[PDB]
RNA sequence: CGAUGUUGGAUCAGGACACCCAAAUGGUGCAACCGCUAUUAAAGGUUCGUUUGUUCAACGAUUAAAGUCCUACGUGAUCUGAG
RNA sequence: CACAAACGCGUCUCAGAGAUAAUUAAUGAUUUAAUCUUAACCUAAUUAACUCAUAAUAAAUCCAGCCCUAGAACAGGGCACA
């Protein structure tokens, strides 16, 4: 990984860029013929909000997502991951994947309300105040649509809006 | 044997009296404006028994506050009782204060209308003049219907009083009924005067209650004068303390005292 | 701003960013251009 | 070249690139010189001096600009991106100057 | 009474809608992705 | 088994006190089993005129969690009677005035819409956070396991399963993160 | 149809927002004052008179404004009977 | 205003915090640029509602009779200074 590391003596600037060593891939993928990392490692269909272990292999220090170019994932795989991530950080996972303020960290303020499997920005959406009769009934999204296509164990289809 | 005394904080709350109301009284100012005052007196105001915050409230403690003395005869046997163990005679009213920790004072205290001083700000709570049962036209100011265009019978019926479709009548309508016995409460009214010989308090504006009825007197509660305890006497006045008589009548910046030299305008 | 069904740019300096939970058309060469999603 | 050319390079005495073209890791360098010699950017000071060193044992690509605060920004540019060295570029020139 | 042609779309039996709903078109899935297959 | 007939009797119709912790617990969840164990549905003996029912002490009340965005979508609606006296109130505002309320209106729903509510909600204890009172403790007999299994996040897993867990892909050198 | 009593007005109004006023803003062929549109918001208000039975309508004087509707074209076991 | 009262035409008083919708900007990835973010992290300027500070009530088991600024009845306040 390359880091940029500023330097300021004497009203003069000097900026170099160090390269420090950076993990590999493991030596032993179960499908090695796959041209895609997760579809590579068999993963496909299995992961979820919660597999932090997997969500954090690539994303920023800062809780950002990780270019495709770079990464290597297909669009489908890389969008799904993208949710995840999504939903974990708003889940409250990954919680030390966030910048550091601490003139912003001291003024606390309300306890974070517990949530999970978050579709929606919290900041984005609208109360429901009329929510329909049972023809016409407001559901609530719950999870994503994307993530329809992991493995079911039960064999019930996932409740993406309750 | 006196409670400590603390030092007066920004967010505390003194006690209160029990006064009576005795009239209302002319006053004028050296701007040459007439307002009227209520007289309040403090006939007998006795602190009575003190609760905890915790064990009241949760956030103030709680000072019970007795008024003027009533006879022996005329009271239950627990009520007559609890006054024996005080040591004091029965009282005819007796109120609840809420005051912080640092304000508390020892039950059997008596209170004075120098608890008060001139320039400050008060609230008022009293029960109001009891109209008994009275109807909508004077219990709501509803208009009556028009007195002689042909109306039969109708002169001051309320009228309609829900919609069709409802098939009921709302719990909020206003309908006739009891008009006047009930508690309320006036904010901010300014003290002009504080006689000590008899210990009357010269309250501006009017005061809920009918004359020679018990009051609870207490600091203003508004924010504009949340932080005029300062300046005033924080835990109670006592006489016995400054060892100097204060003088028998305080007046404020602005009353015209009767020993006056009859203010002329330059 | 001009709450519309449809957004469709009007120059080429018209950019279409998600806030909110809509969509809007946001100009700054011609603030006239300000459309957002219904 | 646009960036820097709604900068207002005026305030820039002397830039001078060194490098080696038959090194692994000057593209970026060059880079950085086609977009800080170009057209607009001549245009918008004429007073700057950029000058292009080419070494061949050197191995070690490095910018340098002195400026007429007297101030000099030095950056060895190895593993640097063209596009990174730009923005710092521009933010030390929009910050002093 | 409606029409047989109407502008409402005019609302089906509940039978002729299960049987849409099961003679709904399934489209062929295979077995592994080919994508990012070699 | 060879108990005298009082004795028998109170051992079979013995209430129960059951706790529960609500910490990271979807209420719906938690609100499904409580109602049963109120109910008493979960005893052989039960029958809906006896009154087979058990107390359900619930705790970490002010910490449950809504799947969703349930926590700025659901509404309450409450009317005083009085005309423009209705108020509907947001999931979070909800909770924050009041933490045992989600989960109070939770059971009180689930529960049976017969005039046995009122007394089997009586033997529900809801409490914000693991501050029972002594008297209520010493009645326990057993906790209930929680109905969801909540996920670890990053900085609780052990080292040794982060090592364990492989590196799907490897990144180049040259980025920049 | 072995009766669901009508316009208008008086009294009291409940509600909706498709907001007339009051509040926060976007665009203007928005220089300022006046304006024109659109977004959000319904806790509170929304006048007195001449003619007409009038709802409407014209006119006079003002207002921060004198909103559009639903409520058995709200309300006659509360009132009037001008039509 | 021919009752000691009632009354207006007369007099007194009327309030702090949070919260938001539309709409502004700060930092910053997917998309190593930018980008207010149905991307996280803390962010600030911001309607009316609505809640809450705060205020009121908040001492149980004497009640025959007689007064009352208390009241339809029942209730409620007084009856030791004089
Ligand atoms: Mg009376
Ligand atoms: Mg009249
Ligand atoms: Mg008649
Ligand atoms: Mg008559
Ligand atoms: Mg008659
Ligand atoms: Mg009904
Ligand atoms: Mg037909
Ligand atoms: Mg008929
Ligand atoms: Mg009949
Ligand atoms: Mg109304
Ligand atoms: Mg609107
Ligand atoms: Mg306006
Ligand atoms: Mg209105
Ligand atoms: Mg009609
Ligand atoms: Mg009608
Ligand atoms: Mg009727
Ligand atoms: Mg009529
Ligand atoms: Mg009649
Ligand atoms: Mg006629
Ligand atoms: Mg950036
Ligand atoms: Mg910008
Ligand atoms: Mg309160
Ligand atoms: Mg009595
Ligand atoms: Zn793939
Ligand atoms: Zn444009």
């Amino acid at each position: 990984f390359r880091e940029v590391v500023e330097i300021l003596d004497g009203k003069t600037t000097i900026i170099e860029g160090r390269i420090t060593e950076t993990p590999q891939e493991s030596p032993n993928p179960p499908n090695p013929t796959g041209q895609c990392p997760i579809c590579r490692w068999n993963l496909k269909h299995k992961y979820n909000y919660e597999d932090v272990l997997l969500l954090s292999q690539f994303i920023r220090p800062h809780g950002g997502m990780l270019p495709r170019r770079i990464t290597g994932l297909c669009q489908e795989e890389h969008l799904k991951i993208e949710e995840c991530v999504k939903m974990a950080h708003r889940a409250g996972l990954l919680p030390n994947h966030r910048p550091k303020l601490p003139e912003g960290f001291v003024p606390k303020s309300k306890p974070r309300l517990n949530r999970y499997l978050t579709r929606w920005s919290p900041r984005s959406v609208k109360p429901i105040y009329n929510k329909g009769h049972r023809w016409n009934k407001v559901r609530m999204p719950v999870g994503s649509p994307l993530l329809k296509d992991n493995v079911s164990y039960s064999g019930r289809p996932l409740l993406l809006y309750h | 044997e006196p409670w400590p005394i603390h030092p007066w904080e920004p967010g505390s709350s003194r006690v209160g009296l029990i006064a009576l109301k005795l009239g209302m009284m002319p006053l004028w100012t050296k701007d040459g404006q007439k307002h009227v005052v209520t007289l309040l007196q403090v006939q007998d105001c006795h602190v009575l028994k003190y609760t905890p915050k915790e064990n009241h409230n949760g956030r103030m403690a709680a000072l019970t506050v007795g008024g003027k003395t009533v006879s022996h005869f005329h009271k239950s046997a627990s009520i007559l009782e609890f006054y024996q163990e005080l040591g004091l005679p029965p009282k005819q009213k007796v109120k609840i204060f809420n005051v912080t920790e640092n304000a508390v004072i020892k039950p059997g205290t008596p209170l004075y209308a120098a608890h008060f001083r001139p320039g400050q700000y008060v609230d008022v709570t009293a029960k109001t003049i009891g109209k008994g049962f009275q109807g909508v036209m004077r219990r709501w100011g509803f208009k009556g219907q028009p007195a002689t265009h042909g109306q039969t019978k109708t002169h001051r019926r309320p009228g309609a009083i829900s919609t069709g479709d409802v098939a009921r009548v709302w719990p909020g309508t206003k309908m006739p009924g009891q008009l006047g016995n009930i508690d309320r409460t006036a904010f901010g009214l300014k003290v002009w005067r504080i006689n000590t010989k008899h210990n009357i308090i010269y309250v501006n504006g009017s005061v809920p209650g009918h004359k020679n009825c018990l009051v609870k007197i207490k600091d203003s509660k508004l924010p504009a004068y949340k932080d005029f305890c300062k300046n005033l006497p924080f835990p109670t006045y006592f006489p016995d303390g400054d060892e100097e008589a204060l003088p028998e009548d305080l007046y404020d910046e602005n009353v015209c005292q009767p020993g006056a030299p009859s203010i002329t305008f330059t | 701003f001009k709450t519309k069904g449809v957004l469709k740019k009007r120059c080429r300096d018209c950019y279409l960013v998600k806030r909110r939970g809509r969509w809007f058309i946001y100009c700054k060469t011609n603030p006239k251009h300000k459309q957002r999603q219904m | 070249a646009a960036a820097l050319a709604r900068l207002g390079l005026r305030a820039v005495k002397q830039v001078r690139v060194q490098f080696c073209p038959f090194e692994k890791n000057v593209e970026s360098t060059r880079t950085f010189l086609q977009a800080v010699s170009s057209e607009k950017v001549r245009c918008t000071n004429l007073n700057c001096s950029v000058i292009a060193d080419v070494r061949h044992d050197g191995s070690e690509p490095c910018v340098d600009v002195l400026f007429g605060d007297g101030h000099r920004l030095i950056m060895r540019g190895a593993h640097l991106t063209a596009q990174e060295m730009l923005t710092a570029f521009a933010s030390h020139i929009q910050a002093r100057g | 009474g409606s029409k047989a042609v109407t502008r409402h779309r005019r609302v089906m039996h509940f039978e002729r809608q299960k049987l849409m709903a099961v003679t709904e078109y399934i489209p062929p899935k295979p077995t592994i992705n080919p994508r990012c297959l070699p | 088994s060879s108990f005298s007939k009082a004795p028998q009797q109170w051992a079979t119709f013995a209430r129960v006190w059951y706790l529960l912790d609500g910490k990271m617990q979807p209420p719906g969840k938690l609100a499904a089993m409580a109602s049963v164990k109120l109910q008493g549905l979960h005893k052989p003996v039960y029958h809906q005129l006896s009154d087979c029912g058990d107390h359900v002490v619930i705790m970490n009340t002010r910490h449950i969690a809504f799947s969703g965005n349930k926590w700025e979508q659901k509404v309450y609606s409450s009317h005083t009677g009085y005309p423009g006296g209705f108020r509907q109130v947001t999931a979070a505002q909800l909770h924050q005035k009041d933490p045992v309320a989600i989960v109070k209106l939770a059971i009180y729903g689930m529960l049976p819409k017969n005039l046995h509510r009122r007394t089997m909600m009586q033997r529900l204890h809801l409490f914000p956070d693991e501050d029972i009172p002594e008297d209520i403790l010493k009645n326990l007999v057993e906790e209930l396991p929680q109905p969801r299994k909540v996920p670890r996040r990053l900085d609780e897993y052990t080292q040794e399963e982060i090592e364990a867990f492989p590196r799907v892909w490897s990144p180049p050198e040259d980025y920049r993160l």
